[PDB]
RNA sequence: GCAGAGGUUCUAGCUACACCCUCUAUAAAAAACUAAGGACCACACGA
């Protein structure tokens, strides 16, 4: 009675790195919708991860401003920061620069290395710069957070998206392993910062998930 | 007097309460009317149809 | 029972009579009918079909393959093993659907698309499931409706139903340019409720990424479906010669109204997003939709905002 | 072979069966 | 029985004959699901052929819509039942009220 | 498998004379030894038929043409 | 992380009790307490009754006299029984009683494993002086709602729909803990009502377990 | 396997929509098998 149908994975379409499609076929009644929405909770609200929470502007100290020289405002460019996935190492916290001037987009590979610190996505743009007198530098902030915490729970304040997922939609239809009940078939797409592997994450999901049920397993 | 109705148990007098999704498990905005109406069944079942 | 007898000229003559009865219209066979279910998972390009209806309407297909594959020698002992119902006829009936249309039928045929074409999708069951979307199409209830289905057999039969009679090849009506399988009812009140804001309402104010991030705060119940935020999105326009240009800017709005984006293609522009999104505005998406991107990518779009418009209506609580 | 036989899809258990019978001919065992 | 009706319910049921209402009243001397025996009070019962009641439900029966007549006994043994009163709850009955 | 025929309509511009074509296609495919020339994915024979009536490579003039010289080869099979 | 532990276990009735998880953290709570409420709802192993044979009752709707009702409400009564076996997965409960009286599940003649939670579960009144029921009752473990009519022999046995289902109204609710020192730290309190075959704490038990690996179908231990 | 008969079963089985083998005036070594009929008027109800 206590046996189950364990899902196998049998297709998982993988889509360029930063996107996945996760899926199972045999699995069980209403035991997809449990999966999908425990595996998306747990990797969307808590995940170990790095991401920016804090920049400061040289000259500039209050949000409503704007540098000359620079097409883009200040709010925007922290927009560009939040999404600038970043992986650390064992230090908690590292503080990152981006001093650099002249005409010309300030890709994410001008950031200093300030260590072992990486950077997935080097071509990753935050500002442009259209003046040669013009220069930018600013201070970024990043810890290894556990989920989201946005700005507004909280010097600029930019909202710090910890965890590497970018989107989790899991979709339950019908799949019958040969001739039983309408069992659920969970497939699960998933778009990742780039920091790790979209299925890398899911396992560390379910990795977190099971290690939450440690003393739950009867010995 | 059905307010007051419901007054007299636990209910609240509006008639609609929170409810939690079955899948999601997290509560649905603007709580939905719940109640114990008296429906019948018909004896046009499917099982004539075919 | 002193009543007139039928002469020579009462069955040549009115509704009974040879010609209407018999030749004008005339009952036909692989065809049965059953209430219909409404079954949002499917898409406009099938429907939902009992296994009994599969087995019983196929009969033929089904002891042609039987003979091919040697299952079964003959026609009687094939007939046998389908009224058994054993397994092997099963998984013989799943090959035999797979690109086989059936043309859903409501009684009161009353234009054109009252009847279209299907792939049924084999469901456990003794109700057929019709697309939520060409149910205002058939004009077509969920309150004991019924409707027939009919096989078509020969390759010149099934080929025209799949590339005529199908519902995604029946998206505009043919009295009027507008389109018929536009979000009717439920759908349409999910997109509406989505597609508000409130003057206060939780995580309003900080600028989002993007849709991805605007799901991200839904799903984590931190902001509220409609708050008033400033996304970035990449909008998508094709004013070159037919080439598709990214234009990506900071359009204040709402966190409901971005979700929609991912949904749509990339062809139409933000500006129909933007509002209430009420009927006619859904109507004049999806016609912009099929004028601007074409006939497949409004076939996708309409079935991700009849996914999103139910899920949402279901999130909504709009009782 | 023109035996009385259940409707194909319709099943359940029988309550009773009456049989009637003309007088002159002889009831079967059943009966 | 509906949780929210309208008192009628009661009549239709009673004055239909799908239940087996009490002739005359007294006690419930023996009650079967298949037959009600009533124990007529002596102010309600004749000098002469009196004796007690006896109410036969009808069971399990094909009905003109291939539906179930079954009367279910509504009182036990020893329940003291008044003229007029319903004693075995009919189809779609329930305790005397019109139950669909 | 296949949802919608647009880009086969847009291929064969009439919209009739295509599903004239495509069942004379399923036709050699059932009836005759004929190879469908795109590789079948599970897929049925009226469907496979606008699968390369899709990639443009089969179509009323291309099917006529091949069928005319098979016939020609058939003459020429007896000298 | 945090571990949640079976903190507390509060038996408040006898069918009913509110089992208590302590460490969780933000969405832990609810993740995990609609996790287990699904999983308990969905598949926790029962032990209902599946098939009853009476003593000289041909079908399901006939009747036999000295019975307060018909057998099908018999039949519907004894689904309603609560009944946890220990060691035999297939059991059969053998029901004797004579003489005028409600038949409650007390009088079942219970072997050494099996015995029933709710003895004063009624199933029929026998009436008459000389009237008694001898019913052959075949109740075997299983998960989950299997009819009747989608199972799988002789004209005198009577089936009976099974309900193989302990759990009937799982309710959680997610708090703030009392821990010593922290912060963002909620306890998950289940209000899992079950008719008595089920212990609730090895039912959350089972139900981890059955959450547990159903996750490995891709992550080792 | 196209006009008939026989065969091991079970009266009869020759493609009758129909299932195996033989030949053109002769009957048996042989297992899976079998049947080809059926209107109108009224009532009520559903969409
Ligand atoms: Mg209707």
């Amino acid at each position: 009675v206590t046996e189950f149908l364990k899902p196998r994975l049998v297709d998982i379409e993988q889509v360029s790195s930063t996107h996945a499609k996760v899926t199972l076929e045999p699995l069980e009644r209403g035991f997809g919708h449990t999966l999908g929405n425990a595996l998306r909770r747990i990797l969307l609200s808590s995940m170990p991860g790095c991401a920016v929470t804090e920049v400061e502007i040289d000259g500039v100290l209050h949000e409503y401003s704007t540098k000359e020289g620079v097409q883009e405002d200040i709010l925007e460019i922290l927009l560009n920061l939040k999404g600038l996935a970043v992986r650390v190492q064992g230090k908690d916290e590292v503080i990152l620069t981006l001093n650099k001037s002249g005409i010309g987009p300030v890709t994410a590979a001008d950031i200093t290395h300030d260590g072992d610190v990486e950077i997935v996505k080097p071509q990753h743009v935050i500002c442009h710069l259209t003046d040669e007198n013009a220069s930018i530098s600013m201070r970024i902030k990043v810890q290894r957070g556990r989920g989201y915490v946005p700005a507004s729970t909280r010097r600029l304040l930019v909202d710090a998206c910890y965890s590497p997922v970018e989107r989790i939609a899991y979709n339950v239809e019908a799949a019958r392993v040969e001739q039983r009940t309408d069992l659920d078939k969970l497939v699960i797409e998933m778009e990742t910062n780039g920091t790790i592997d979209p299925e890398e994450a899911i396992r560390r999901a379910a990795t977190i998930l099971a290690e939450q049920l440690e003393a739950f397993v009867d010995l | 007097e059905i307010k007051e109705l419901l007054k007299l148990g636990d209910l609240p007098t509006s008639g609609q309460i929170r409810l939690y999704d079955g899948r999601t498990g997290e509560q649905f905005e603007r709580p939905v009317t719940v109640g114990y109406m008296y429906m019948l069944k018909l004896n046009h079942l499917v099982d004539d149809k075919m | 029972n002193k009543r007139p007898l039928k002469s020579l000229a009462d069955m040549i003559k009115g509704k009974q009579g040879r010609f209407r009865q018999n030749l004008l219209g005339k009952r036909v066979d692989y065809s049965g009918r059953s209430v219909i279910t409404v079954g949002p998972y499917l898409r406009l390009h099938q429907c939902g079909l009992p296994k009994k209806m599969a087995l019983e309407l196929f009969k033929p297909f089904i002891y042609g393959k039987l003979e091919l594959r040697g299952l079964a020698t003959t026609i009687k002992a094939a007939k046998k093993m389908v009224e058994r119902e054993e397994a092997v006829v099963w998984d013989i009936l799943d090959e035999v659907i797979r690109e086989h249309p059936v043309l859903l039928n409501r009684a009161p045929t009353l234009h054109r698309l009252g009847i279209q074409a299907f792939e049924p999708v084999l469901i456990e069951g003794k109700a057929i499931q019709l697309h939520p979307l060409v149910c205002a199409a058939y004009n077509a209830d969920f309150d004991g409706d019924q409707m027939a289905v009919h096989v078509p057999l020969t390759l010149e039969a099934q080929l025209e139903a799949r590339a005529l009679m199908m519902s995604t090849n029946n998206i505009l009506s043919p009295a009027n340019g507008e389109p018929i399988i536009v979000p009717s009812q439920d759908v349409v009140l999910g997109l509406y409720y989505m597609t508000r804001d409130c003057v206060n309402a939780k995580g309003e104010g900080m600028v989002l990424t993007g849709p991805k991030e605007a799901e991200r705060l839904y799903r984590s119940g931190l902001a509220s479906l409609h708050a008033r935020v400033k996304v970035r999105i990449t909008e998508y326009e094709k004013d070159a010669n037919g080439e598709l240009v990214a234009k990506t800017s900071l359009k204040d709005t709402t966190v409901g109204r971005a979700i929609l984006w991912m949904i749509v293609p990339k062809g139409l522009p933000y500006s129909i997003v933007n509002q209430a999104l009420g009927k006619k505005a859904i109507s004049k998406m999806l016609n912009t939709c099929y004028r601007i991107l074409g006939l497949k990518p409004t076939v996708i779009f309409a079935d991700q905002i009849m996914y999103t418009g139910f899920a949402y209506a279901a999130r909504s609580g709009a009782s | 072979d023109s035996s009385l036989r259940v409707p194909n899809g319709v099943s359940g258990t029988v309550i009773d069966v009456q049989v009637f019978t003309r007088d002159g001919v002889e009831k079967d065992k059943r009966a | 029985k509906p949780l929210v009706g309208t008192g009628m319910e009661r009549a239709v049921a009673v004055d239909s004959g799908v239940t087996a209402v009490a002739k005359r009243g007294g006690v419930v001397q023996y009650v079967d699901a298949s037959r009600i025996v009533i124990k007529v009070n002596e102010d309600e019962m004749y000098p002469g052929e009196a004796g007690i009641d006896i109410y036969n439900l009808t069971k399990y029966t094909r009905s003109n819509q291939n539906t179930c007549i079954n009367q279910m006994p509504c009182v036990s043994l020893g329940e003291p039942v008044e003229r007029g009163d319903v004693l075995a709850d009919g189809p779609s009955t329930d305790l005397g009220e019109l139950a669909l | 498998a296949r949802v919608t025929v647009q880009d086969a309509v847009e291929k064969i511009g009439n919209r009739f004379d295509l599903v004239l074509v495509a069942a004379r296609r399923a036709r050699q495919m059932q009836v005759g030894g004929k190879d469908p020339l795109v590789p079948e994915e599970n897929d049925k024979t009226t469907v496979i038929a606008l699968r390369e009536i899709e990639e443009g490579l089969i179509n009323n003039q291309i099917l006529d043409v091949r069928e005319r010289q098979e016939q020609q080869e058939q003459e020429a099979a007896e000298l």
